[PDB]
Order: structure tokens, then C-alpha cells, then sequence
């Protein structure tokens, strides 16, 4: 199952939920979210890695 | 006959070539003389053709200057048979100058056709020519714009028309007027002599006129008899010439075998032709190119092509009509740079192509630079074979490779092709065949509307989809092609369904349509390329159910008898289903009661009797902004009636004479479950009156008083033509005139007939006639009484 | 006023409002402010928050899915100007997927220096059509506002308006932000200087708003520069500019440069000085000096290399290109991909253009709004070391509007390695591609199907050669044309001429409806030629021809075309006159109304009209007008000649007047109550063999008179011995048309009155009338004449005794 | 155009010097019209 | 095309489900079977 924008945020804050999303500093690198979840299907670990605390 | 064959030929621009006719006797063809402008009369008094006798096809004269009498040039011209009629005519003379008289005293008869004379300001002696004696038909002539219009029969001032007696209708009259032979026509050297006939009425044979052609001689041009040898020689002469290829059928040397007949190599007979069996068309260069409708006009009726065809249409149904009768091509087929070719459907009946002559590169089918080409054929059913050769497919932007793959799988040329024979990246660049089926969930129909709902579909990125497109149209029969002309197929756009994350089906309901029809519907997706993920469904045929039919058309009722009324009508404009039957109601129309209180005896005695890239770009722009935002943001760690069946007419009996009747007509296309009957059509019809109904029946009873007062009591015809408005009384006394009186309905009712007072002494009479709606009836018997 | 508060560099808030309190004491933001990803919030949590101190934002403001927010008017009550130094995807203010947001509430924002506003996918936002962006932005068309509550739904923007209103397209509408505030509009004289409440103009340097009119010291934001509260257009030394919005002393720039150098932050820049500006790094041709931070011009041509991550970068927006600003040599590849619909050339050539060399390849894909590659102003070389896949260097794909590729009259170029590639450029001519093929020097490095022969310029006009119309003739409806022949080097290349024509009421007709005719090429004098058909007379038509040739890949045959030629067909007989109606307003006058012909076929010179008097029916003089029904009315072969010519040819006075410029006619001097025939025609040419249309016919009867029906003359009677009275009376010899009968009402003295009929034949044949069987006694006879119009006047009673 | 009206066309294009089946039934293209001029008339 | 003459369409689409009045979006706007589906209440 490949999920794309619009619904992707709704998928977020549910798998992630509760805590926020990690954001330190810009410091695009061309592999952010859409070519990782919309272009190709992504598992739960990739979505989890965008959480803040865990 | 001493002369030459003399094939038909024309003279123009001078009179020199006219001398070529000096050594001729019988013309086997048509003569056409036109455009003599530098001509003078004195140059034509020294020219004559006494040897010329017989003209086969027809004769045309136009714009002749100088000629005044044709008796010199054509002294002995006998008969214009009209074997080849110039549009039902055998002689056309138009726009003559200085031509004053006909001169042709030697024209007796024309076998078929008529004459056309027009715009001859000088021609005269037209009132002394008998066309009935000459031509068997005189109703087709058209002779106007001549000098005569602006009885003895004579051609010229010195030559008569040789007026034959009524017996010699076609035999002909000699110098003494005696009838000639039956085969003799118009004139004869000796009366009743077939050998001495100047002309042959039916057929000619070795100086003798005969009615028919005995075998082995066949009827040649319906004018002579020619054997098989000469007819076959003429056919061979045409065979190695440019043509009228002579064939023999029904003992006739006809220029072509008629419908359903085939030329046989062994014998000149026209055998029955196998099936449609039209023809075979050749190609010396084997390369005739089709540029437009006009170039394909000469291809009408061609089936077998003995060469190669190269289509180049720089442009619809026109080529559909011209083509579609072709089956096999001996050479190769090429289609090159045809802009207005949507599909090769028109090229229907093909099943094999030999390709003996090969396109350079050893190719049998060569398609190149075809832009709008979208389909080749309906390969699911249509059969095509290739005997040998290779295929070429380059620069065909709208033919995806599925059709090319079906090419060799149907034609059996799997190994016949080589690498690069079919281009990969140049064909079907705009064609988006993605062979993703769509299934319709359920469909329901009503007499006015029909509902459509199909299964949902989503490309991998649900934002790519940009609505559906529903195509529909009316399908006459069960088959239809999805590729019509470069039109039709009315379309409606569908908003994409909302992502339900159950599952909603897209669905669509039409708006208005024709009940009881066959509708072809199919749905096509509309997505934006990044790959292509389109989708389409098979052509679904739906049948809208029936409803109340339309009203009957043209209700006409006639009266044939005093009790019989004939009724005829037409089927309704909208049958809306197979019409089961018709319902006919007839109701006796009550007569106008007003006549019962109008005294018509006074004044008023008269009595009536009866464009797209922008939306895709907007969608892609929205999507590419969403992706940029997501990339930047995230970060990892009742009445009498009748049931008429299958009939359009009825006869109704049991109706009183001169009685009005209202007919209520309905059409019912259903019989048992509450017949759906249309709203009725109404018509008022009345029978004719009875002849004896208006006649008074009953002797007149008269009562004489002391003061010569007479009371008249006459029994009215209780069954009149409807009713009696008044009674007319014609009473006459001896020695007096027939005085007249009118007794109204009220006068008859209250006076019990009539009450006349103050009668002069003498013998009176009493004659009374009833006036029904039909008219006056019959006067009563004269009651003679002496007062 | 001054700026009381910190500068609070750019920042974003996520996942809780507790961080938002970092906006406590700052009035200007030196960067971008983002508030996004707010889920566990409700409107009661937002009512408390308010930031009156904040005035101006440097880069942009982005709101993305913040729940529980319904109006920013409480959040941002003093936002005035968005600087837009560094945009966010060529947007300065973004409102994306805002739920519960009912109204913007930014009633105080006035000017956005650079950028655009994009608000979409809200489903709850209205009060949008009641705002005026033209007075807020500079380029309105760059906006993009769709998919809200305003468009699909019908959120009623009820607001005071009291409040100023203005026109947008063709109608006036109020310009209000919320239900309680409206856009502040002031006279255009203060175009951007600002304007106080009463309308007095602010200071010239001022921007947006001010407290004291015409005073820089009392302003809230100024366009040029800021310094020490009282801001000036350009501060003098020792103050150096900074971030285009404020200038600072050298000590500040020096200490921040030291703070960046000692603290090795990955993002900090070694700020230097150049033209009294503390910019992060001066461009090529300068070297930073260790002694003084100002960078001195170097003694050598060392370009400023712009190293590219992963050897590739995609350009899709203004903020993507701005990363390359100031760079002149790229150590990577460039991929132009602008999915747009709005022009982006200006910002591109502002940010790009200083580029000279591309180490990698260049690829322009899917760009829609691109019109020319001219924004690469100073591009000279494409090394192509990082050659693109397929061994291509210059790549182009599906550019729907790429028209001009470069100005080859003056621009140089050089491609070291790789081969070109062009496909699906409908507005690009092959002439430009071949001109690159010559200039770049890659002539010998091209192969098959690397340049599409048909896709490039599918519908364009680059024949670059001309044709001359040798001879043109005009007529009734046929237009004969002949032009000089055109021959390519190989006559087989020519596939045929093709003509275009269209009616041209005006001069302004564009180049390249538009009826098309195909022409077969001529055989090799004999000018190709063609004749016209179905031309409406007296109409101007634009006509021009074109040439169709083969692919011509090896050669350079581009065909030719002629310029637009205007020719007007000659004139002719006009149509039938329209609306012919006739009314009699009097017994002698008649009026005629008509309309100009539907087909004028030329300038209508005049109208002609004939009037005549009809004749009464003869049967009206021998009809019985007192029998029943006496109601007098009141007022094939066609081709027989065709193939004949085929064989012959063989292959080798009523009164009238000239009515000018008037559609209303009045005619006098006519017999009263008489039928009249009117026939009118139009003539569009009078002096040279006058030409007139077909006749439009109508009939009109004049109004009846009154005394015409009435009997004139006394009544005479002659009585015989048998008491038979013959009556003589002169008839009205001038009646309304004619008199059909006379009624004679004769009565006895004290008895009834009887009516006698005297028809025309009764009066003529019998010479008057005769009454028979009249007993002696006084009488009274009146005579009435019944004319066509009606009945006359009864004559005086005839008193006599018989 | 057709018989009668094609006469105007052939006086038009010929100047001072088959039919009907080619312009009534078929298209009228000036290709046949010009070569139908009767120069030796 | 709206209220009064569209009742047949409303009873067509949902069959025997019934509806509640409001049509201002179909004689000025158009009907598209989505509003017709949601108008009929189960």
C-alpha cells in the first residue's frame, strides 16, 4: 500500500501521535517523504523514525 | 450493301473531315456535327452522301451556319434506329442558323427514342410532318423556339412526306400508296416484298428484313444479326485495345454482361455469376494512389485488385461508400501521410493480401507518418491474412503496440518480421492503452432515465486521477465501434469520488433520453502522466424499458354505407414498444338540439348537410506544491368498442343513416398487465343519409270546413335523415297555379299538419314534401277535393 | 515610532503553544515565522494569545494545519508589512489546510514587498472575495486562491460598507477584512508612502502607516532602510547596510563574524563588508582580507564556485533558484522543472544569469510557463563532465511554450561533450535547434532520433521565406489568385501549397475559423494558382498561403509563406427590402415603413418606390346587394443541356421618387378610400448603370371620407295617374371608392315606414327608383347611399300626396 | 457549381478563349478548368 | 431543473427511502447524483 500527500499527514500523528515531530534545523536532500512513501511503499519503521522522542 | 463499317465519329472545326464519309453506306455509331462557324451555304450545295443510309446510335447537330436544307448532304438517309439512345432521344438539333427546312424526305421511322428541336430561329415546314406516321411515340417530343411557332404532310416544297394510308402504319407506302411488307418500314422498292424493303422494321439479314435473328446469328445492336465468329472477333479487338468489351447473352451482343453474370473464357456466353461477383480491377503501374474522394471514385465496385494500393488522404462516409467492397490485394498495401484517417474500419471485407509485388525493403504493409490513426480493425472478430512480406510501422503517434502485436498474430507473420521493422518509441506515443478494466456494479433503468454505477479505481497516487468521462450514444444494432469519425459519442464529465478510506462507488445518472432504445455506454478515466495508469470498460449495451406509447397518427374516417363507416389510421409516431393492439370507441353523437327550436320556414332557409492541458497543469501544480510542503516540513532524526389487432383499419356496422359518431382511438402496447394506452385521438364522422328517409310516407288527410277551410294531416317519415326541419307544400287549384307553403316543426306540431283558410271554389291539390337534413324528400299524392 | 523589542530570528512552532511564548518581547522578525502541526488545541486555548508588538516579517509566514484557530485578528493585530526577502516556493504568505479558520483577520497588513499569497484547502474560510489584493501586492496574477468555503459554498460576507468600496472587474464591492474591520484605502497620491486615519499623507520614505503625517520619525515601517528609530532612505557611514532592512555599525558585523568563526556552526556565515554592506559573502572577483573584514578585489580571475550536493539540483520555484544567487560556476548539473502557469522569467534572470559554466549537464523538463532560455544571461560553457544518462548533455522535454531558445545574433555558447536531445516542444522551431547545432560546434555528434523531426514545433510558423501574389482578381463571388512558384533544391521535397482564408472586417488579424484549402503542387511559368468559392459579396477577406515540405533533416528546406493579404469582394444587387408595411393615416396621405435589406451588398445609395392606383372589381358593378349574402367587403432534363455543353466544349409609367437615407415615406394627393399598389426596391449604385434589387410589393387603401357616402342633392318625385311615384336624386358621384346600393325609407302619414333597395343596376337601368301601389296621403321618403366604406346620410323626407 | 452556373466560371478563368460531371458531382478545382480552354477556337 | 419537477428523480435515485426538501443548486447549479444521494435519508 502506497500512501501519498493529504492523507499522509492523517497517517502521521496517529502512528506517531502524542509527541511531536522532530525538527532541529534545515542545516531538500531529495529523499524526504514523498519519494519514500508516495513514490514507493513504506513500512512502519520509516514513519516511526519521524517522531520526536522515541 | 456497298459501303464500309463506319464507326461513329464526329466532325468539328471544319468541313474537311466530312469528306471521310464519302465512301460509307451504313454508320455503326453516332454522328455529332458541331462548331461550324466559318461556313457558307454555297460550300454545301456540292456535298452529298447518297450512299449513306443507316445511322445506328443517334445524330446531333449544333451551331450550324450556312446550311439551309439537309436534303443535299443527307439525301438517302433512311432510318435512325437509336440503338444507343441519346438520353431517350435519337436526334438533337440545337442552335441552327440559316437552316429553314428539314430536307430529310427519306426518314420513315425511328425504332426507339424521340427528337429534340430547340432554338432554331429559321426552321420551317414543321406543320407538314406527321410524327405518328414516323415515330410510334409522340408524347415525348419537345419542339420549341423555332420559326414556325414564332393537313397535307410534306417534307419540302417539292418533296412530300409520302403520306401512307391508315393500313400502312409501319409497313410503308410505295409510289401508288400500297402497303409494303410487314418487315418493310416506311418505304419499299416493291410492295409486300421483304427483299425490296428500303428499311428493316426489326432486323436486317443479307438484304432481307426479318423479325428475329435465327441461330447461330445473334441480335446485334437490336438492328442486325451477327454470328458468334464476328462478335468474338470484335471482343478480341477490344481485348487488345483501349472499349465496350462485347459479350454474348440471350442471343444479343451486349457490351457487358448484366448483373449476376460472368464472362467465360471458353464461350462468349454470360454464365450466372457466383454470388455478388462484381468485378476485378487492374493496375498497370500497380501503384494507383488515392488522394481524395475523387481518386477513389473510379474504385467503386472493385473487389479484387491486381496490383498495389497506396493511400495518401490529405483530408469519412464518402470513402466508406467508395471502398468496403475490396477483398484481396495482389501487391503490397501502403498508407502514407494521411492526416484525416481515424481508423481503417472502412477497408472492411479484406481477408488476404498476396503481396507478390513487395514494397522496397520487402514489405507487404507499409504504414508511415499517419497522425490520427487510432484503430486498424475489430481484430476480435475480423480476419486478415498476409501471404508474405514484412511490416513497417513508424511515426504513428496514436497506435499503441497492442494493435501491432495483434497484426502478426492474426496475419500469421510472427517470424516474417525482423528487428527494427516496427519502431518501438515512435508508435503510439500519444495513445495511452493501459488495459485496465472497469466493472459496472449494477445498472437499473426506467422509461425516462437510467442509472450507472461502476467499480472504483485509483492510480498509485490518488491525486493523479482527474475525474471520469462517460461516453454514450444510441446503438441501432448490437454492434458498435468505439472509434467513430473524427464526433458523436456524447460525453459527460464525472467528479472523482471522495476517498472514503466501506467504499463509495463513483456512479452517474444521465439526463433525458428516448424510451425503448438500445444505448451504448462506456467509461474512460482521465489521469495525468508523471507512468500512465488509465482505465476503460467494454462497451455496455443497455435497453431502456417501455412506457405509454404515442397517440395514433392520421385518423381518417370515411362513409361507404348508411351503416358502415370505414376507419383508417397510421401507427403512432413513438411506438415506445411493440404495439399489441388498438382500442376503438364509437359513440353516437347527439344531433344539435337547436334545430328543434329554430323555425327555418322563415328567412334562413339554407340548411347545412353532413483547451484541456490547463486543467492537468493545474492539478500537477497543486500536487507539486503539496509535495514541496511535505518535503520541507517533515525531517527525520361505457360505450361500444373494438380491439383491433395488427390492423390499421376497421369497418363499423349497425349505425343509423346520417348519424354522427365520435371515434376515440387509442394505441395499447401492453395487453394483460394494465395496458399502457396512450391518450386518445378524436374524430367525428357521419354516415350518408338514406334515400327514402326524407320521403313522406302516408296519405294526406284533408278536412273541409263550411267556409272552405282545409286541415291537412300528413304522416311524417318517422325515420328521416336525422330529422325534418320543415315541410314544403305545393297545393294547386283547378285553373290556378301551384301555390307554395312552408310548415315548420312547430307549425306541424301545433296545427297537426297545416290549417289553410279561405279557399276559392274549385278543385284543389295537395302535394307535401319533407325537408330533412339531406334535403327535400318526396311530394305527397295530390289530394283532389272540390270546394 | 521606534521598534521597541528584540528581533527574534526566524522560527517555527509545533505540537504545543507553550513554545509560542518565545514571541513575548519582539516587534520585528529577522527571518520566517511558521506555525504548523497543531492538533490537540481548541479555540478556548487561542483566545488568550495576542501579539500586538509584532509589526513586520522578513521572509514569509506559513500556516499549515493548526487546529482550533478561527481568526488571526487576535493573534496578529499589528502585522503591517511582509518583506519577503526569501520566499517559500515563490510565496510570501501561505495558508494551507487550515481547519476552523473562519476569517483572516489581518486587517492591518498593508504591503508585501516581494512574493505572492497562496491560501487553499480550507473548507471553512470565507471573507475572501471582500478583500482587495491589488492594493496589498504588486503582481496580483501570481496569486493562487482556490478550494475554500467561499467558492464551493456560499459563506455570506456580511460586513460594514460606511467602509470603502471599489471596483474589481465591472462592479463595485466593499473591501472588508472581518465583520468589524475593513481594508484601509486612501487616495492614490500616497501610492505606498502610507496614510493616516484622516487621509493626510505620511512621509515619502514611510510605508504602510504612520502616526504623524509627513514625518519619518513617527512611522511604523519604512520602505528603504531603518536606523535608530528615525529611519532614513540610505544611512551614511559608519553604518553598513544589513539584510536590506536595517543598517548597523561596523562593530556589530565584526563581532557577529567573530561569533560565527569561533563557534563552528554549520549554518553561520562569515559576514564580510562590500559596498558598505555586511553581506554573508561577496561574489567572485573578491577575497576576504584577514586584517579588515571588507573583501578586496583579487589580482586574478577566480570565480565563485557554487558546489552542488549530489551533483544535481532541481529548480522549481523562486526560493529554489535563490540558493544559486551570486554563483557563477556550478560544480554539478541543473534541472529546470517549473510546473507553473505564471511567468517566472524575471526572478529567474535576477537570481540566475550570473552563471557562466556548468560542470554537469543541463536538462529542461516539463516546464510549462517557460517562454525563452534568455534568463541564462551569461551562460557560455557546458563542460558536461557529469554527463546525463543516455549520454546526453542538453536535454529538453515537453515544454508547451518554449518559443525562443537563445538570441543567436549575439550570444555565444560551447558544449564540450555529450549530444543534444529535443522532444515535444510544440512552440519551438527546428531553425533554432539547428542554429545551436551550428554554434555549439556539435554538428558531428548527432545521431538518429535524438532530435524529433515532427514533435518540435508541431504548430508553429518558421518558414523564414516569402512568397509573392503575382495576380489577384476579384468578382461577384469568385476570387482568382496566382503566386510565384517556389522550388526547394529537390522538387520532390515540395508536397504542395496550402491556402488559408477568413473574413476580415478589420485590419487587426494575427499571423499563423481560418478556412483551409489544399493545393496540388504544380508540374515543372505555370504559376500554381487557385480560385475561390462561396464568398459573401462586399466583404473583406484575409488570405495567405503556405508550403508543405518533407522532413528535410539532412538539408535545411523550411518552406515559405506569404504575408496576410486583404482583398474585398466587389458589390451587387441587394436583398429584398425588409419589413415593408403601409398605413393610411389620412384619406390622402399614406405612410410606408421599411427596413434596410438584410444583404446590403454594398453601400446603399438610395431606395426606389413606385406607387399606383388599382382598379375596382368589375363584378362589383353588376352584383345584387340586397339578395341574401349581401355582405359588402371593406378594405434528367436539367443535365440534358449540361452534358450537351460538356460534349460541345470537349477536352483539348407609375409615379416614383428617389428616397435617400430615409426609411419612412409619406405620399399625398391620392383618391380617398382607394386601393394602391406600392412596390419598393433598394439600389446600392445609382450613377454608373443604376443597379436595383428585386421588388418588394405591398397594398394599402387610403382612409375613407365622410361626405362621400352621404347623398348630395335634393329629392325629386313624379307621380302618375296610377299613384306610381318615380324618384330621381343625384347620386354621390364621388363616393368612398363606389356606392353599391341606395336605401329608400318611405313612410305614410301616421303609418309604418318601408325600405326599398336601389342597387347600381336598379338606379342606372331604371333611371332612379319607382314605388308602385301607394295610396293617397302625406309621405316622407329618405334615401341612404351605401358605399364601399359604409352607409351614407339619409336624405330629407319627401312630403307629397298621391 | 453546375450547368449554367459553371459557365460563369469558365468564362472567368479561360479569358478570351468532363464538364458538369466534374463540378456539379465532383469538386471544382481550376486544374481541369484552365486546361479546358479552347485555344484553337 | 429543480423543485417540483425533480421529485421523480429523487424517488428514482434512492427508490423507497424518502427525502427532505432542499433545489436552489439544481435549477441554477446542476444535479450530479451526489446531492441526490445524500438528500435521500435512510
Amino acid at each position: 500500500e502506497t500512501l501519498c500527500g493529504g492523507e499522509l499527514v492523517d497517517t502521521l500523528q496517529f502512528v506517531c501521535g502524542d509527541r511531536g515531530f522532530y525538527f532541529s534545523r534545515p542545516a531538500r536532500r531529495s529523499r524526504g517523504i514523498v519519494e519514500e512513501c508516495c513514490f514507493r511503499s513504506c513500512d512502519l519503521a520509516l514513519l516511526e523514525t519521524y517522531c520526536a522522542t522515541p | 450493301y456497298p459501303g464500309e463499317v463506319c464507326p461513329g465519329m464526329d466532325i468539328r472545326n471544319n468541313l474537311t473531315r466530312l469528306h471521310e464519309l464519302e465512301n460509307c453506306s451504313v454508320i455503326e455509331g453516332h454522328l455529332q456535327i458541331l462548331l461550324m462557324f466559318k461556313t457558307r451555304p454555297e460550300d454545301f450545295r456540292d456535298l452529298s452522301f447518297p450512299k449513306l443510309i443507316m445511322i445506328t446510335d443517334y445524330l446531333l447537330l449544333f451551331r450550324v451556319y450556312g446550311l439551309e436544307s439537309l436534303k443535299d448532304l443527307f439525301p438517302n438517309l433512311t432510318v435512325i434506329r437509336g440503338s444507343r439512345l441519346f438520353f431517350n432521344y435519337a436526334l438533337v438539333i440545337f442552335e441552327m442558323v440559316h437552316l429553314k427546312e428539314l430536307g430529310l424526305y427519306n426518314l420513315m421511322n425511328i425504332t426507339r427514342g424521340s427528337v429534340r428541336i430547340e432554338k432554331n430561329n429559321e426552321l420551317c415546314y414543321l406543320a407538314t410532318i406527321d410524327w405518328s406516321r414516323i415515330l410510334d411515340s409522340v408524347e415525348d417530343n419537345y419542339i420549341v423556339l423555332n420559326k414556325d411557332d414564332n393537313v397535307e404532310r410534306c417534307w419540302t416544297h417539292s418533296h412530300c412526306q409520302k403520306v401512307c394510308p391508315t393500313i400502312c402504319k409501319s409497313h410503308g407506302c410505295t409510289a401508288e400508296g400500297l402497303c409494303c411488307h410487314s418487315e418493310c418500314l416506311g418505304n419499299c422498292s416493291q410492295p409486300d416484298d421483304p427483299t425490296k424493303c428500303v428499311a428493316c422494321r426489326n432486323f436486317y439479314l443479307d438484304g432481307r428484313c426479318v423479325e428475329t435473328c435465327p441461330p447461330p446469328y445473334y441480335h446485334f445492336q437490336d438492328w442486325r444479326c451477327v454470328n458468334f465468329s464476328f462478335c468474338q472477333d470484335l471482343h478480341h479487338k477490344c481485348k487488345n485495345s483501349r472499349c465496350h468489351q462485347y459479350v454474348i447473352h440471350n442471343n444479343k451482343c451486349i457490351p457487358e454482361c448484366p448483373s449476376g453474370y460472368t464472362m467465360n473464357s471458353s464461350n462468349l456466353l454470360c454464365t450466372p455469376c457466383l454470388g455478388p461477383c462484381p468485378k476485378v480491377c487492374h493496375l498497370l503501374e500497380g501503384e494507383k494512389t488515392i488522394d481524395s474522394v475523387t481518386s477513389a471514385q473510379e474504385l467503386r465496385g472493385c473487389t479484387v485488385i491486381n496490383g498495389s494500393l497506396i493511400i495518401n488522404i490529405r483530408g469519412a462516409a464518402e470513402l466508406e461508400a467508395n471502398l468496403g467492397l475490396i477483398e484481396e490485394i495482389s501487391g503490397y498495401l501502403k498508407i502514407r501521410r494521411s492526416y484525416a484517417l481515424v481508423s481503417l474500419s472502412f477497408f472492411r471485407k479484406l481477408r488476404l493480401i498476396r503481396g507478390e509485388t513487395l514494397e522496397i525493403g520487402n514489405y507487404s504493409f507499409y504504414a508511415l507518418d499517419n497522425q490520427n490513426l487510432r484503430q486498424l480493425w475489430d481484430w476480435s472478430k475480423h480476419n486478415l491474412t498476409i501471404t508474405q512480406g514484412k511490416l513497417f510501422f513508424h511515426y504513428n503517434p496514436k497506435l499503441c503496440l497492442s494493435e501491432i502485436h495483434k497484426m502478426e498474430e492474426v496475419s500469421g507473420t510472427k517470424g516474417r518480421q525482423e528487428r527494427n521493422d516496427i519502431a518501438l518509441k515512435t508508435n503510439g506515443d500519444q495513445a495511452s492503452c493501459e488495459n485496465e478494466l472497469l466493472k459496472f456494479s449494477y445498472i437499473r433503468t426506467s422509461f425516462d432515465k437510467i442509472l450507472l454505477r461502476w467499480e472504483p479505481y485509483w492510480p498509485p497516487d490518488f491525486r493523479d486521477l482527474l475525474g471520469f468521462m462517460l461516453f454514450y450514444k444510441e446503438a441501432p444494432y448490437q454492434n458498435v465501434t468505439e472509434f467513430d469519425g473524427q464526433n458523436s459519442w456524447t460525453v459527460v464529465d464525472i467528479d472523482p469520488p471522495l476517498r472514503s478510506n466501506s467504499q463509495n462507488h463513483p456512479g452517474w445518472l444521465m439526463r433525458g433520453l428516448k424510451p425503448w432504445t438500445q444505448y451504448a455506454i462506456f467509461v474512460k478515466t482521465l489521469v495525468t502522466f508523471s507512468r500512465t495508469y488509465g482505465a476503460k470498460s467494454d462497451i455496455i449495451y443497455v435497453q431502456t424499458d417501455a412506457t405509454n406509447p404515442s397517440v395514433p397518427l392520421d385518423p381518417i374516417s370515411v362513409s361507404n354505407s348508411s351503416s358502415q363507416i370505414i376507419l383508417k389510421w397510421k401507427p403512432p409516431s413513438d411506438p415506445n414498444g411493440n404495439i399489441t393492439h388498438y382500442l376503438v370507441f364509437w359513440e353516437r353523437q347527439a344531433e344539435d338540439s337547436e334545430l328543434f327550436e329554430l323555425d327555418y320556414c322563415l328567412k334562413g332557409l339554407k340548411l347545412p348537410s353532413r483547451q484541456i492541458l490547463k486543467e492537468l497543469e493545474e492539478s500537477s501544480f497543486r500536487k507539486t506544491f503539496e509535495d514541496y510542503l511535505h518535503n520541507v516540513v517533515f525531517v527525520p532524526r361505457h360505450r361500444p368498442f373494438e380491439k383491433v389487432v395488427n390492423k390499421e383499419s376497421l369497418v363499423i356496422s349497425g349505425l343509423r343513416h346520417f348519424t354522427g359518431y365520435r371515434i376515440e382511438l387509442q394505441a395499447c402496447n401492453q395487453d394483460t398487465p394494465e395496458e399502457r394506452c396512450s391518450v386518445a385521438a378524436y374524430v367525428s364522422a357521419r354516415t350518408m343519409p338514406e334515400a327514402k328517409a326524407d320521403d313522406i310516407v302516408g296519405p294526406v288527410t284533408h278536412e273541409i270546413f263550411e267556409n272552405n277551410v282545409v286541415h291537412l294531416m300528413w304522416q311524417e317519415p318517422k325515420e328521416p335523415n336525422g330529422l325534418i326541419v320543415l315541410y314544403e307544400v305545393s297545393y294547386r287549384r283547378y285553373g290556378d297555379e301551384e301555390l307554395h307553403l312552408c310548415v315548420s316543426r312547430k307549425h306541424f306540431a301545433l296545427e297537426r299538419g297545416c290549417r289553410l283558410r279561405g279557399l276559392s271554389p274549385g278543385n284543389y291539390s295537395v302535394r307535401i314534401r319533407a325537408t330533412s337534413l339531406a334535403g327535400n324528400g318526396s311530394w305527397t299524392e295530390p289530394t283532389y277535393f272540390y270546394v
